[PDB]
RNA sequence: AAUUAUUGCUCUUCAACGAGGAAUUCCUAGUAAGCGCAAGUCAUCAGCUUGCGUUGAUUACGUCCCUGCCCUUUCACAC
């Protein structure tokens, strides 16, 4: 399957996420409204692109 | 018909320097031989963290990239696979054998593949960037993606640690079997170390989605 | 074996093909084309390799009933290969095709 | 594929030390350096 | 007395000091040419002060380099900074200021380490 | 129609280490094995059901916990099936406390639990075991964790129970030309099979009847011999 | 424990899916 | 004169070893790690101690999720 590709447009704070996993809201590159949020093992910023394998699942806390 | 001349007399210095050395003015190469243009990122979100646009003459920049998080983003990449290779214990701080490891390994791969041996690195390493992880979460393991960042580290990590594994107790050499790591990783030919871990842990990750 | 060194350097070994249990008694390299390998060997097959991938022969080229032990490549056609063998019969083949077969 | 008998040793104890000659003179030069550190440390004691 | 620019560079123990004056292309480093500062895989950072504004703004000018201290690599960068900073030097002196500025943007787009010295002093945390 | 090899004399196939990351293979782990050594008053034991029932009940562990046996007994299962003979098998050992162990499959493990029961103390303590004809280490105590030793390009299952019934050979088939396979099977009394969560990528299950361990691996590794036509 | 925020994620949930039903 | 293997070669004969298990500890830039050189400074040190330069990285630079420790709950505008 197409893999998608979208921009990290916030690094969420106060999320309560385990050790090394940032929580983040990422807008598609393909249509540029549509956001969801997921999360990030290594060190991220915003203004990077991630690949998501799935572009339809929504992220929760891991703890 | 325009034309601009900026040289009203031909060039001679008292000391003689070499011919190829003149004609390194007219592009920087990598060891006087690859060209960092035509040059490209395949793989989009990687574009910032592989960087190849600023050409330079050999890998061995002194520059500081640790004073700062994503500073290590603006290194250039052939010096970070040499930075990588000084890596494994033995060879702690022996820079100029790690660069003189990457000048016979871009020749190999020159010679094997009739291509721009940078473009096989940038290749390499885009590929060999997993894309879906996982965590242990307190043993669950949950499925979370990665920073181009840290795809672009294990991807060095991957590729250096499988030449090293190629190369130890066998005939083959270091420029050797990298040589043949990053032909094989560009290609995805899956019979390199790296591709094949690449897809282990994008197989895990897909299971514990 | 077909072992691929530098050209001026003994002590590098490039490359190194188990092309055979039989002896290689032919290793050309292709003259259009930089990236092929054309080994013949007692097998009585010739098979064409890559030299990036030579884990497994790109192509195997069949049909000679006794030791192949000469190859040419046409000059004008990359996609012929000539194989001379010891039954008398020069094969062509065509690359593109099967090449199992001389046409 | 080839088969190895292993070589082990029945009432393994590996507190106890596994030609016998040698062995007993070099148990011998062990005991010498217990009891020669020990008489250094007691004679620095006596001294101080 | 012909115009001639003094200059320094440094990295780590290393000192280099670049006598540049008029003449007609000699480069020399410890009384030996250019083309033989050792080590071979790393010529070309001595070589690249040269290469990045061309050998037409050496044509008119002798550069004759003195290096002290440190080792190899220490060497090298004292010897391209010295260089650097002595081809600036000379082309504000006795060439224009256009030149001049137009060298050290060249070198700043390139390396700043070729002009303003690298001290990697500790920071206490 | 096709020439023959120019050798026809048989050959010793390789035998297979973790140094070897690339050939493909059958491995088993015989994972929660119970091989835990003891000094009596002075006598190092290992830890027995039957002959140390006092010494478990004074440091409280249970009885039934302590059976080496079964390791015993599934280690000459494996050693003794003629896929290891053919080559194609590698073992290894991943003890309740945390110890890993390589086994050569050139080892012969004797026949007697006695014998095996002191080869186990020796090798637990001096952390490896060589043979009496060259001096290769037949036995070995490796690093944790198994992935590390494993292949690189590995598909691994857990042998249990609950999981639902395949057919062995099918799913030998059913594996990639390049690519190994590493089963996990309990070798305990009676456990859930935790063991391998963090490893493995899945369970399966081999007949609707319980089974022994020792068993178990006997059937996977039959069903891999008849998919890989070693007979 | 949850986290502020969460807390209404789950009240949202809860509260929307009674709204909707009823209406 | 091979009894003194004169000795030579090979086999046999005896011990260890091929980068170090579980546990555990330390560590974020000229840092880890490598390399040598000198000094011997009223305590300390030569079963060594200290200094000096030369090569010189990987990864994190986030977060309170865990494990701890700490702290609070008693000038305007806005809250």
């Amino acid at each position: 399957t197409p893999v998608t590709l979208a921009k990290v447009i916030k690094v969420l704070g106060r999320t309560g996420s385990r050790g090394g996993v940032t929580q983040v809201r990422v807008e598609f590159l393909e249509d540029t409204s549509r956001t969801i949020v997921r999360n990030v093992k290594g060190p991220v910023r915003e203004n990077d692109i991630l690949v998501l394998m799935e572009s339809e699942r929504e992220a929760r806390r891991l703890r | 018909d325009f034309e601009v001349v900026e040289e009203f007399t031909p060039v001679v210095l008292a000391t003689p320097i070499p011919e190829e050395v003149q004609q390194a003015q007219t592009e920087i190469k990598l060891f006087n031989k690859w060209s960092f243009e035509e040059v490209e990122v395949k793989d989009a979100s990687l574009v910032d963290y592989v960087q190849v646009r600023q050409p330079i003459f050999v890998a061995h920049t002194a520059g500081r990239y640790a004073n700062k998080r994503f500073r290590k983003a603006q290194c250039p990449i052939i010096e970070r696979l040499t930075n990588s290779l000084m890596m494994n214990g033995r060879n702690n701080g022996k820079k100029l054998k790690a660069v003189r490891i990457i000048k016979h390994t871009l020749d190999i791969i020159n010679v094997l593949t009739d291509q721009n041996p940078i473009q096989v690195v940038v290749d390499a390493i885009t590929n060999t960037g997993p894309r879906e992880d996982t965590t242990r979460v307190g043993a669950r393991r949950q499925a979370v993606d990665v920073s181009p960042l840290r795809r672009v580290n294990q991807a060095i990590a991957l590729l250096t640690i499988g030449a090293r594994e190629a190369a130890f107790r066998n005939i083959k050499t270091i420029a050797e079997t990298l040589a043949e790591e990053l032909i094989n990783a560009a290609k995805g030919s899956s019979t390199s170390y790296a591709i094949k871990k690449k897809d282990e842990l994008e197989r895990v990750a897909k299971s514990n989605r | 074996l077909v072992s691929v060194y530098d050209s001026y350097n003994p002590r590098t070994i490039l490359l190194s093909i188990n092309a055979s249990t039989h002896p290689t008694h032919v290793t050309k390299f292709h003259t259009q084309d930089n990236k092929i390998l054309a080994t013949a060997s007692d097998d009585r097959v010739t098979r064409l390799w890559d030299i990036s991938n030579a884990y497994e022969p790109q192509l195997e080229l069949t049909g000679a009933t006794d030791y192949v032990r000469t190859l040419s490549f046409i000059p004008a056609a990359p996609h012929l290969v000539a194989t001379g063998s010891y039954d008398g019969l020069i094969r062509l083949y065509d690359t593109r095709s099967s090449g199992s077969t001389p046409i | 594929i080839p088969t190895h008998a292993p070589k082990y040793e029945e009432n393994f104890n590996p507190d106890k030390k596994s030609d016998r000659t040698r062995s007993e003179i070099n148990k011998m030069k062990a005991q010498l350096k217990k009891e020669r550190k020990f008489t250094m440390k007691e004679i620095r004691k006596d001294a101080k | 007395a012909v115009p001639s620019v003094q200059t320094f560079g440094k990295k780590k123990s290393a000192t280099a000091v670049a006598h540049v004056k008029a003449g007609k292309g000699l480069i020399k480093v410890n009384g030996s040419p250019i083309t033989l500062v050792e080590p071979e895989i790393l010529r070309f950072k001595v070589y690249e002060p040269l290469l990045l504004v061309g050998l037409d703004k050496f044509s008119n000018i002798d550069i004759r380099v003195r290096v002290t201290g440190g080792g190899h690599v220490s060497q090298v960068y004292a010897i391209r900074q010295a260089i650097a900073k002595g081809l600036v030097a000379y082309h504000q002196k006795y060439v224009d200021e256009q030149s001049k500025n137009e060298l050290k943007k060249a070198f700043t787009s390139y390396d700043r380490t070729l002009l303003i010295a690298d001290s990697r002093r500790p920071e206490p945390k | 129609q096709k020439a023959l090899p120019a050798s026809l004399v048989p050959q010793a196939p390789p035998v297979l280490t973790s140094k070897d990351k690339i050939t493909k293979r059958m491995i088993v782990v015989l994972a929660m094995a119970s091989l835990e050594t003891h000094k009596i008053s002075d006598k190092y034991v290992l830890l027995n059901c039957d002959d140390h029932q006092g010494l478990l009940k004074k440091m409280g562990r249970d009885i039934s916990e302590a059976r080496p046996d079964i390791t015993h007994q599934c280690l000459l299962t494996l050693l003794d099936s003629p896929i290891n003979k053919a080559g194609k098998l590698q073992v290894y050992i991943q003890t309740s406390r945390g110890i890993l162990i390589e086994v050569n499959p050139t080892v012969r493990i004797p026949r007697t639990f006695k014998r095996f029961s002191g080869l186990m103390v020796q090798l637990l303590h001096k952390l490896s075991i060589r043979s009496v004809n060259s001096e290769e280490k037949l036995l070995k105590v490796i690093k944790n964790p198994i992935t590390d030793h494993l292949p690189t390009k590995c598909r691994k299952v857990t042998l249990s129970f609950d999981a639902p019934v395949i057919r062995v050979q099918d799913y030998i088939e059913k594996l990639d030309d390049d690519e190994s396979i590493c089963v996990f099977v309990g070798a305990m009394a009676r456990g859930k099979d935790n063991f391998a969560d963090e490893y493995v990528d899945e369970k399966v299950g081999l007949s609707n009847y319980p089974l022994s361990a020792s068993v178990a691996c006997s059937k996977f590794c039959h069903g891999a011999e008849d998919a890989w036509n070693i007979l | 424990s949850l986290k502020a925020g969460e807390r209404l994620m789950e009240a949202l949930d809860l509260g929307i899916a009674e709204i909707e039903g009823l209406e």
